[PDB]
RNA sequence: UUUAAAA
């Protein structure tokens, strides 16, 4: 838009929101009863990813094929529209994709029990519909509810949330227009607990205030468990009567 | 074609790590000595750290600036890992998953995270600027191949100089090397990396829903130890005490405390390589300027 | 590679005929050997560029023997070189407060070349015979070794003339430099010569500590008189042996637009014109215009007189007429610089063409050609103005931190009245300072400004007394720390 | 002079770099290892040649520098008693010591050089041994000179790279491997250098068997 | 587009 305030000092952001405040959060289960086993709408503030789940089956060749375990394979597709300005490049093979593809599997390959499903392959199929900062942690979100649809073991839910920080004033849930005037973290909280399967930074954070950034960071993303929790909770009540 | 452990080779060396031992004799944070080997030209630099021998190559030319950021320079770096360092890595995969995750490492601590003053590599905005390019050369695979590269780099743009370049108006004229000296590249903060590799004697469902955390972490593992490795952190500092940038994903989730022990951890040894650096390159500098205290222009008086 | 190879260990040949000698400098025969001279310098205090110097024998005819010596850089530094042209771009030494960038290595403009005492030292010598009158008999140029005796400062130099024990061959050399300079200088205020004053102030550092105004002492005009003779000697016997492309220096007269408004400031206000009829007359009416109150008001309207003055100028002979040479500030035919090859480039091409005209070594083309002569002389005109607007800068910036890190309260004089400023010149720091209105009054609404008689009316700050203040004002300034470095007026 | 150092790599089977004016190239051997399925050789050794430039991506220029070096180490290797095998060898140019885009034989002479001296310390059956060295024509006197600097390559009108082979303690020489030229020559020049080029190889592969018995020799019975 | 002198 224009030069708006980040954090005024009435504790109000360039959205209205407040400083441990989220985006409205809204996710859909079982999206794709036709294209995919498992399926998730993500609708995280202005956000809009689909997830699919496609699997466990037999791989397309016998090349590739764990007898111990299962192989999973993760393909985000970030659509020339995910913007205002339409992209003009490619996007697909784009290097910074390739290692938004591994971070997922990695982070996913230790949490779903492959074991339980040896010699078969998971495809996760994520397309981005439209973006608006924190695109990673919502990458994240998608993921779990999707498995979770297709009936896949987990240990537990993995939970995406990105934090920024303004001078001394952490941020949850930061947009794009806060993403373009400080720095962001992505955490990937492991349910109600304080693991992290993963732990993103890309800008330069002082030493002295990244302890209490991880700290609200963990407590937003148990918050944003429950959300996708209690979407499930309402999702098999509704299903079963 | 690829790298096969022994189960008694695997076994071992994870209860000589429940021992605190480690084959190759260091610490559980011991940080490989690190050494830097300057070559002729400017630009030029090889990094030796334990058996890891890596070698960085420093160029420039002049190119289009981005069409969202006119006032800024361009910086391109690509790792193409050869059969060199190991026949494990197939020659001419340059979309492995080592060598996307090193670029975008390195390329977050020198661009995004301004180390690299890109501001000052522009010339005429919008059409004219520098595109520093960074080849790195791994030679011998021996673990911490982000670690060294990133040291490679770093200590290869401090030692690289650009060719000078005079505007008239609109014109630009590149000044030969032979004409003027050519003017050294502007440095902000010197990221330094340090990875860290994890393991757990337990098991993974002793790991997901387990308070005592019995997790062991090396600093700077060796190729053995990284063949073993559970879950492994990247982590980057400079010496102004600021996290340049941090990469986990996968493997041991783990929790905040230690992630936070790995960064106070990974300081000391930032800080040390920092001042070894700075102090290589002055060394470096009088090689080739021996007669430098005559030819001095700007003199004190009395 | 252009430096000589000996280093700091090189050394004058003690025996000129040496056949060792003459084969590593064939031209040490054309060489005179003037060590037996008592030669002495006098150089500010914390020299280390020394030039010039001075001696004086009396011959046994009653005339006198004086003759200046200037270091030979052209016997170090070689047209074609790379040491040459490092130092034809600079032009001039920069002299800052702290810092000195220099047109040559130390290497010369330090040990080898710097006519340092105690050791024997290439040098350009110029040897005339002045009678009692201190008039030129004869003049004579060459290449000579000599050995200072001593290396006085000015305060040092002064004490030793001052004194009255001291009474030897050296020290009575120097005798006869006081008592020659001021007849030199005396027959040059009455052809119409220039005598400008200039707010020469320095500091000190342990680190900015306090600014101090520097003195002048009898033995400032000693060495300045016979540099100027030298300077005007050498002037035209390079000129006689090269008519078409001679480094000079010369000074256009001043117009009667550049005067306008400093009379008309000195007519409306203090009812006072300074002449502008001939160079003399300009001379002989500053002298006049003294005010009986202030002392100092004499030499105010001498500074800001010289600011109407016109530029020097280098230049080559091929490019004007002979009466077009005339200096106006010293009131002489023909000018150039020989002096200072250390610190000017101008007296390095000086140097090569006066050991052409002796016949000690030929004259290189680069010298005789009008088109490289003629683009010599714009870079050094060029890099001379540059290496002023330095210095004065430095002296600003050091003399602006005793500003904000000394707080006192200082007299100075305004030069200059607008409509929402006032300039005022303070002699204390020799330095000019912008007070803006704003910063002056409490309400600028309500003032006034006169264009005609240079003056400008407000209500001072903590004062219902409006002041009229006009210009010439002898008032007095402070300084504060409002800062979010700033003068007012008391 | 040149300096040429053995065994530096750990997980090769051979390494080897050569030095020569301001030339470094780093060289890895490695092998008989089991090669790919449109790699392998029914009867003979199958050879995977790689050379890399100091500056950006492997592009078409180094293409022709691998199928040159080819030429050179095919005939070198007795292949015949590898069959159904793969050796790696890899050159990574540290520094070109010329100008990339207007010259390529200083980079091609101490690849070969380090090429075989990689392959000797791997232990692969060699026929014989192997000398590379450039050599140029100044358009001033029209001598021919070996080594040219880089200063001299810019000057000159054509360049040569020639490979020869020695057998009988590196004095007998049984046939020339490579001789890559361009530019402006004649037959009456040819001959010129080829009869200096066979000398000043000969004591070439004189200074490389005293090189490659000072540090084989200390780790063999001693 | 600030004279002269030593720096």
């Amino acid at each position: 838009m224009s030069r708006l305030e980040i954090y005024s000092p009435e504790g109000l952001r360039l959205d209205g929101r407040r400083w441990n405040e989220l985006r409205r959060f809204e996710s859909s289960i079982n999206t794709h009863p036709h294209a995919a086993d498992g399926s998730s709408y993500m609708e995280q503030g202005n956000n809009k990813i689909i997830t699919l789940v496609k699997g466990p089956k037999e791989p397309r060749l016998k090349s590739q094929m764990d007898t111990s375990k299962a192989l999973l394979n993760v393909s985000v597709n970030i659509t020339k529209f995910s913007k205002f300005e339409r992209s003009k490049s490619s996007h697909k093979n784009e290097r910074r994709v390739l290692e938004i593809q591994t971070s997922l599997v990695r982070m996913f390959e230790k949490n779903v029990m492959l074991n339980i499903y040896p010699r078969t392959v998971i495809d996760i199929e994520i397309h981005v519909l439209e973006q608006d900062g924190g695109i990673m942690g919502s990458l994240i979100n998608g993921i779990t509810l999707a498995l979770i649809d297709a009936g896949i073991s987990m240990f537990d839910y993995i939970s995406g949330i990105s934090v920024g920080l303004y001078d001394t004033t952490p941020l949850l849930d930061t947009n794009s227009l806060e993403e373009n005037a400080m720095s962001t973290v992505t955490l990937g909280v492991v349910g109600k607990s304080e693991k992290l399967s993963l732990l993103l930074v890309e800008d330069k954070i002082p030493l002295d205030r990244l302890e209490n950034v991880l700290a609200i960071g963990i407590a937003g993303a148990h918050r944003v468990r429950d959300l996708m929790d209690e979407e499930l909770r309402k999702h098999a009540q509704k299903r079963v009567s | 074609k690829d790298i096969e452990i022994s189960a008694s080779e695997s076994k071992f060396i994870l209860e000589a790590l429940r021992q605190n031992y480690r084959l190759d004799g260091r610490s559980f944070d011991q940080f490989r000595d690190v050494e830097i080997t300057f070559g002729k030209e400017f630009g030029d630099v090889s990094v030796k750290m334990g058996n890891t021998k890596v070698h960085c190559r420093i160029s420039c030319q002049i190119a289009q600036p981005y069409e969202d950021r006119p006032f800024e320079g361009l910086f391109v770096i690509s790792t193409e890992i050869s059969p060199m360092a190991g026949s494990q890595f197939e020659n001419g995969n340059i979309t492995g998953e080592d060598e996307v995750l090193c670029s975008r490492i390195i390329e977050k601590s020198v661009r995004r995270s301004g180390a690299l003053d890109v501001e000052g590599l522009c010339i005429v905005a919008g059409s004219k600027c520098w595109a520093v390019r960074a080849d790195v050369h791994f030679l011998d695979c021996d673990g911490g191949f982000i670690d060294a590269s990133c040291i490679a780099v770093m200590a290869g743009l401090m030692h690289f100089k650009k060719p000078d370049i005079t505007v008239h108006g609109e014109q630009i004229i590149v000044h030969p090397v032979n004409e003027r000296e050519p003017v050294p590249l502007g440095i902000l903060h010197i990221p330094i990396c340090v990875t860290f590799s994890f393991f757990n004697p337990q098991d993974t469902e002793e790991n997901i829903k387990g308070e005592t955390n019995s997790e062991i972490s090396i600093i700077d593992a060796t190729l053995k130890e990284e063949l073993l490795r559970d879950g492994v952190l990247t982590v980057t500092l400079n010496k102004n005490r600021e996290v340049v940038q941090v990469s986990k994903a996968g493997g041991l989730p783990m929790d905040a405390l230690t992630l936070m022990k790995c960064c106070h951890e990974a300081y000391s040894i930032i800080e040390k390589i920092t001042d070894q650096i700075l102090q290589l390159l002055k060394e470096d500098s009088e090689k080739r300027n021996k007669y430098a205290a005559m030819l001095t222009s700007e003199n004190a008086r009395e | 590679e252009c430096l000589p190879a000996e280093g700091h260990d090189w050394k004058a040949p003690t025996k000129l005929d040496d056949p060792e000698a003459v084969s590593k400098d064939p031209l040490l025969t054309k060489r005179k050997d003037l060590r037996d001279k008592l030669i002495c310098s006098i150089d500010p205090p914390g020299c280390v560029d020394i030039n010039d110097a001075l001696h004086a024998k009396k011959l046994p005819n009653g005339n006198w023997e004086v003759g200046v010596h200037i270091a030979d850089v052209t016997h170090f530094v070689k047209p074609g070189t790379a040491l040459d042209a490092e130092g034809a771009a600079r032009g001039t030494s920069v002299y800052l407060v702290d810092k000195r960038i220099d047109m040559l290595p130390m290497l010369l403009g330090t040990d080898l070349c710097s006519l340092k005492p105690y050791v024997d030292r290439f040098a350009f010598s110029v040897i005339w015979e002045l009678d009692d009158s201190a008039n030129i008999v004869n003049v004579n140029f060459m290449k000579s070794v000599i050995r200072s005796r001593e290396a006085f400062s000015y305060e040092q130099a002064q004490l030793r003339i001052d004194d009255k024990t001291q009474n030897d061959e050296l020290t009575m050399g120097m005798r006869a430099l006081l008592k020659l300079s001021v007849k030199l200088k005396q027959k040059r205020l009455e052809a119409g010569a220039l005598n400008l004053a200039s707010p020469e102030v320095k500091v000190h550092m342990d680190d900015p500590n306090e600014v101090e105004i520097k003195k002048l002492l009898a033995t400032n005009s000693l060495v300045e008189e016979f540099m100027l003779l030298a300077n005007i000697s050498v002037a035209r016997k390079i000129y006689d042996a090269f008519p078409q492309t001679a480094m000079l220096r010369r000074h256009a007269a001043p117009p009667s637009t550049n005067f306008e408004i400093l009379n008309e400031m000195l007519n409306t206000r203090k009812n006072m014109s300074i002449s502008l009829e001939s160079s003399k007359a300009l001379a002989d009416s500053l002298d006049r215009c003294v005010d009986p109150e202030d002392p100092y008001f004499n030499t105010l309207v001498r500074i800001m007189s010289t600011r109407c003055m016109m530029a020097a100028q280098y230049f080559y002979s091929g490019a004007y007429s002979y009466p077009d040479f005339r200096h106006y500030g010293l009131a002489v035919d023909i000018y150039t610089h020989f002096t200072s090859p250390i610190r000017r480039y101008c007296d390095v091409v000086a140097h090569r063409q006066l050991a052409g005209a002796i016949g000690y070594e030929p004259l290189s083309l680069t010298h005789r050609d009008k088109n490289k002569m003629d683009m010599i002389c714009r870079n050094i005109n060029r890099k001379h103005r540059n290496a002023q607007f330095a210095g004065r800068a430095s002296i600003e910036y050091y003399v602006g931190q005793v500003m904000r890190n000394n707080e006192s309260t200082e007299t100075g004089y305004v030069i200059k009245v607008f409509n929402n400023g006032i300039v005022v010149l303070v002699p204390k720091f020799g330095v000019e300072g912008l007070i803006r209105l704003d910063n002056l009054t409490e309400d600028p609404n309500s003032a006034a400004f006169d264009e005609v008689e240079y003056k400008l009316t407000f209500v001072p700050t903590n004062s219902d007394k409006p002041r009229d203040v006009y210009v010439f004002d002898k008032v007095e300034v402070q300084v504060r720390s409002v800062m979010d470095a700033e003068l007012l007026l008391k | 002079s040149v300096q040429a150092e053995i065994g530096i790599l750990d997980h090769v089977d051979g390494s080897s770099e050569f030095v020569s004016q301001d030339t470094k190239v780093i060289c890895s051997v490695t092998g008989p290892i089991e090669p790919k399925a449109r790699q392998e050789l029914p009867t003979q050794l199958a050879l995977e040649i790689i050379v890399r430039p100091a500056k950006g991506v492997a592009t078409t220029r180094e293409k022709v520098l691998e199928d040159k070096l080819r030429a050179v180490l095919t005939p070198l290797i007795t292949r015949h008693c590898y069959p159904r095998q793969l050796c790696q060898i890899t050159c990574q140019i540290l520094e070109s010591g010329e100008d990339e885009a207007e010259f390529s034989l200083r980079e091609l002479s101490c690849c070969i050089n380090a090429a075989f001296l990689a392959l000797v310390d791997a232990g692969i059956a060699l026929n014989s041994m192997c000398a590379s060295i450039p050599i140029a024509i100044i358009k001033d006197t029209s001598d021919i000179i070996v080594d040219p600097t880089a200063e001299q390559l810019k000057i000159s009108l054509s360049v040569h790279t020639l490979a020869l082979e020695f057998v009988n303690g590196g004095k007998v020489v049984k046939n020339v491997l490579l001789l890559d030229s361009n530019g402006d020559f004649n037959e009456d020049q040819l001959f010129s250098l080829l009869e200096l080029g066979e000398q000043k190889c000969q004591e070439l592969v004189t200074n490389i068997r005293r090189i490659i018995q000072d540090n084989i020799s200390p780790r063999l019975v001693v």
